[PDB]
RNA sequence: AGGGCUACACACGUGCUACAAUGGCGCAUACAAAGAGAAGCGACCUCGCGAGAGCAAGCGGACCUCAUAAAGUGCGUCGUAGUCCGGAUUGGAGUCUGCAACUCGACUCCAUGAAGUCGGAAUCGCUAGUAAUCGUGGAUCAGAAUGCCACGGUGAAUACGU
């Protein structure tokens, strides 16, 4: 392909709360810190909560009422 | 705000209806009225049709959609401009 | 002055020229001036560099100009993003805290243009 | 792209059995992916197309090709040769890499993701979908963004039936709700 | 005479006095430090909202006895300013008379 | 059952606050009046900056609670600055009530604290304890007032005249 017009396609890291770290090339540049992936995803599971996927459980145990 | 010593507020019908759903489906909402009930992190992933005075406006429960009231997401007056 | 990346004034009571931090009124000003152990009515130009560094590393226990600014920004950001009513008041740049709206709120709305 | 390797090895291995193909060249291949963004309203502003262009440029590591309206039309008050689109052609490893990127980052990132469709296959195992919002890609800022513009996609394969593209994509564990 | 509003008030007061001393202690369960906020007083709240919100003593407007008026009420006499002024003029209120100083 | 009466391009009307050194803050310090008080006041006590919470005596009251009056006085501080004036707004975190505080409660703490430099044309009130100001209490009231009513506290000018 051409040069100097195509965006930069470095390989960055997709490290999700899923805990999976994948090396994709993209136009991101920085190390990417995620929340959900092809794994730890609802549709890719049947578990409610497919991963902590957000610690608002903390506030929910900050107010404890159950 | 609500007193901590007092806790959260949520209708029992809402909780139990919510429970039967987390028992027995994921695919459809509930048609509620309790704009004053709170959103439990356990209701996440649902898209309940909450009343607003005349209409059951639906609200998809997400992580951040936890610490407010059902009435917070069913506006009541329709302003457009003058 | 250059503490916390800002340039708090000089020839000013220490509690007061401490109020210049975006996040310190007088209360937190006094709080810091005590937690570091410096007199209040000592002007800023009346302060040494040991106490300054003490202040540097004492104010640090708060959120600061850029950090706090950004912080509140992200808070309102979650407001807007979450899709709530307060988010809508904020979106409009209106009273968010429950004021009357048909006449007042020349603070959020701005003066009576139309 | 690992997906490419995975294809070449495991998906290849699977499909030769799955279709009983006697020649690997008879076996389907993903040949290209085209991301078209029918901006359309670029008749209004250039920068939105530019923003869309920046968007389609940022999302995939390949400068875009700005499409133009074929003819002028009154139904959209578009004049002929006017840039009412922007698209990119991903093929090869970039295609595969963006593929892995896609199916493993942005597909979760779907709002109320209920599964991806299994029928928007144009008849020859060439799939076609619609994206409503770009923010699913973390290549987006979501704060320094200008719109929620989507685009449409035509993943043109060498599979020849819609079902074959379906099976092929299933080999990639496509959602297929 | 709007006997609908007055039947609502009487019905509301009747059930608040029926289930009285119940939401009282159901509240006593909740302003006290025990019950772990989740074991007794929490289940207690459930029981609260099972209990008719229409048995609370705050839903009442404290309406005038003769007219059932929402406004201008006065906890001393139980009647509006109007009905009470007419009685005051007529002398049926012992001792009451227009003040002047 | 919910929502509205609380919507908000806007205009107006009342009312509140301020724009400052005759003052702001801090400190200390006294002088009221009146009323209310029992599904209430609630001393104290204890916790909690605090919202308040627990504890809780007494009080149906010339006796117990609101309940310190504030303004003042003196100390210092601020030093005329959008300021140590302001304190809008907004964020967060609370306290409180209620079935419940999103619409649509109040308060508390922290934190930015906006306009705002005394105000067009015009225009209002008032002749003495009045104006002016200080504060107080009460009603309604689950909770809810800058409004209402009432109390005291400082306390002046000019009315030639038509
Ligand atoms: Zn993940």
């Amino acid at each position: 392909m051409k040069k100097d017009i195509h965006p930069k396609y470095e390989e960055i890291t997709a490290s999700c709360s899923c805990g999976n770290v994948m090396k994709i090339r993209s136009t991101v540049g920085h190390d990417l810190n995620l929340d959900v992936c092809s794994k730890c995803h609802p549709f890719f599971t049947g578990k409610q909560r497919d991963v902590a996927t957000g610690g608002r459980v903390d506030r929910f145990n900050k107010r404890f009422n159950i | 705000p609500r007193s901590l010593k007092k806790g959260p507020f949520i209708d029992l019908h809402l909780l139990k209806k919510v429970e039967k759903a987390v028992e027995s489906g994921d695919k459809k909402p509930l048609r509620t009225w309790s704009r004053r009930s709170t959103i439990f992190p356990n209701m996440i992933g649902l898209t309940i049709a909450v009343h607003n005075g005349r209409q059951h406006v639906p609200v998809f429960v997400t992580d951040e959609m936890v610490g407010h009231k059902l009435g917070e997401f069913a506006p009541t007056r329709t302003y457009r401009g003058h | 002055a250059r503490i916390a990346g800002i340039n708090i004034p000089d020839h000013k009571h220490a509690v007061i020229a401490l109020t210049s931090i975006y996040g310190v009124g007088k209360t937190r000003s006094k709080a810091i001036l005590a937690a570091a152990g410096i007199a209040e009515d000592v002007k800023i130009s009346e302060l040494s560099e040991g106490q300054i560094d003490t202040l540097r590393d004492e104010v640090a226990k708060f959120v600061v100009e850029g950090d706090l600014r950004r912080e509140i920004s992200m808070s309102i950001k979650r407001l807007m993003d979450l899709g709530c009513y307060r988010g809508l008041r904020h979106r409009r740049g209106l009273p968010v805290r429950g004021q009357r709206t048909k006449t007042n709120a020349r603070t959020r709305k701005g003066p009576r243009k139309p | 792209a690992k997906l490419h390797d995975y294809y070449k090895d495991e998906v290849v291995k699977k499909l030769m059995t799955e279709f009983n193909y006697n020649s690997v060249m008879q076996v389907p291949r993903v040949e290209k992916i085209t991301l078209n963004m029918g901006v359309g309203e670029a008749i209004a502003d250039k920068k939105l197309l530019d923003n869309a262009a920046a968007d389609l440029a940022a999302i995939s590591g390949q400068k875009p090709l700005i499409t133009k309206a074929r003819k002028s039309v009154a139904g959209f008050k578009i004049r002929q040769g006017y840039p009412i689109g922007c698209k990119v052609t991903l093929r090869g490893e970039r295609m595969w890499e963006f593929f892995e990127r896609l199916i493993t980052i942005a597909v979760p990132r779907i709002r109320d993701f209920r599964g991806l469709s299994a029928k928007s296959f144009d008849g020859r195992g060439n799939y076609s979908m619609g994206v409503r919002e770009q923010i699913i890609f973390p290549e987006i800022d979501y704060d320094k963004v200008d719109r929620v513009r989507g685009l449409d996609i035509t993943i043109t394969t060498t599979a020849k039936s819609d079902e074959e593209g379906r099976a092929l994509l299933a080999a990639f564990d496509f959602p297929f709700r | 005479a709007k006997q609908s509003m007055k039947a609502r008030e009487v019905k509301r007061v009747a059930l608040a006095d029926k289930y009285f001393a119940k939401r009282a202690e159901l509240k006593a369960i909740i302003s006290d430090v025990n019950a772990a906020s989740d074991e007794d007083r929490w289940n207690a709240v459930l029981k609260l909202q099972t209990l008719p919100r229409d048995s609370s003593p705050s839903r009442q407007r404290n309406r005038c006895r003769q007219t059932g008026r929402p406004h201008g009420f006065l906890r001393k006499f139980g009647l509006s300013r109007i009905k009470v002024r007419e009685a005051a003029m007529r002398g049926e209120i012992p001792g009451l008379k227009k003040a002047s100083w």
